């Protein structure tokens, strides 16, 4: 059972509004359960998970202040960065960051993240030995220099071997059933006509969290690239997720063709036909 | 709890 | 630079006419994250349809999910009308019941 947190933030600035609106969402094992928005009326971190009302008044004011001091420097970034590209006034602009923890079913840290986005696309990295920085662009290499010259490595490192786990750690104690749980997919396989002669055969996977899942056909072995038609992993809107897979089967020749579902939640790989 | 960042970009 | 909405448009539930259901648009891989986001129903405007909050995924695109109350008939279509910059004019995707 690995685990993991990650903080995702957006700065966005827009060519008339005066100053950037500023997002921050933080998920447990990929579960949302933290959010602060500064177009909110008073803005404030709020709980997003029933287990995160545990939490006491002062973590809330904390998280809220440092919140504000994380607007700021999106603010000045962002300012920054329009210089470094010589972007003039007028448009819009996004600063976006992760950053976080993922452990070992052992609980102990596997590897620490933090990755910035200017207008969507890599900016700047911190490496996994949360010594050194990728940054591709040369823009980019002004605030690289400026973070090398300034030891910003042994602070963001010091962040995500420490506080990152700590809380996490924390975090998992405090909703244990919520987050040790996943989903099966119930999985069934539909029928629908099709030009003279062909079906298509639709393998439905539904119900299932997380939403990591593969859908496969046979034709009795024989996995099929071919032209075999899916849907992007959906949520249903209700915390579980939807995905299918269909193919063209001639029609009677039917019963020759196998579905696969994969997912973690499963004793083993599911088969299925019509 | 997420990061406090440092010198700015 | 411009990324363009993809767009998907289904129910919670497996559709039976006349039963109450949920239909979701759901849009993904689109930036700026700025966009507006209609649901249609026999082409008119949708009243009260609920939108997820402003998230992105790990490759810095942003998603959102749109999503209402209806009940499947035989005659009634269901459509998604997407507006974003990154295209000209809005993209409509119309519901499909067996996808």
């Amino acid at each position: 059972g690995p685990h993991s947190m990650r903080y995702f933030e957006t700065a966005v600035s827009r060519p008339g509004l005066e100053e950037p609106r500023y997002i921050s969402v933080g998920y447990v094992d990929n579960k949302e359960f933290v959010r602060f928005d500064s177009d909110a009326e008073n803005p404030r971190y709020e709980p997003r998970a029933p287990w995160m009302e545990q939490e006491g008044p002062e973590y809330w004011e904390r998280e809220t202040q440092k919140a504000k001091g994380q607007e700021q420097w999106f603010r000045v970034s962002l300012r920054n960065l329009l210089g470094y590209y010589n972007q003039s006034a007028g448009g819009s602009h996004t600063l976006q960051q992760m950053s976080g923890c993922d452990l070992g079913s052992d609980w102990r840290l596997l590897r620490g993240y933090l990755q910035f986005a200017y207008e969507g696309r890599d900016y700047i990295a911190l490496n996994e030995d949360l010594k050194t920085w990728t940054a591709a662009d040369m823009a980019a290499q002004i605030t690289r220099r400026k973070w090398e010259q300034s030891g910003a490595a042994e602070h963001y490192k010091a962040y995500l071997e420490g506080e990152c786990v700590e809380w996490l750690h924390r975090y998992l104690k405090n909703g244990n059933a919520t987050l040790l749980r996943t989903d099966s997919p119930k999985a069934h396989v539909t029928h629908h006509p099709r030009s003279k002669g062909e079906v298509t055969l639709r393998c439905w996977a539904l119900g299932f969290y997380p939403a990591d899942i593969t859908l496969t056909w046979q034709l009795n072995g024989e996995e099929l690239t071919q032209d075999m038609e899916l849907v992007e992993t959906r949520p249903a809107g209700d915390g579980t997720f939807q995905k299918w897979a269909s193919v063209v089967v001639p029609l009677g020749k039917e019963q020759n063709y196998t579905c696969r579902v994969y997912h973690e939640g499963l004793p083993e790989p599911l088969t299925l036909r019509w | 709890k997420g990061p406090s960042n440092f010198a700015t970009m | 630079i411009q990324k363009t909405p993809q767009i998907q448009v289904y129910s919670r539930h497996p559709p039976e006419n006349g039963k109450p259901n949920i239909l979701n648009c759901y849009v993904t891989q689109f930036h700026p994250p700025h966009i507006e986001i209609q649901m249609l129903k026999n082409g008119k405007k949708i009243p009260k349809v609920e939108m997820s909050d402003m998230s992105f995924s790990k490759d810095w695109s942003f998603y959102i999910l749109a999503h209402t109350e209806f009940t499947p008939t035989e005659t009634d279509t269901y459509a998604c009308r997407v507006k974003h910059d990154s295209m000209a004019e809005p993209k409509t995707v119309y519901w499909d019941r067996d996808m």
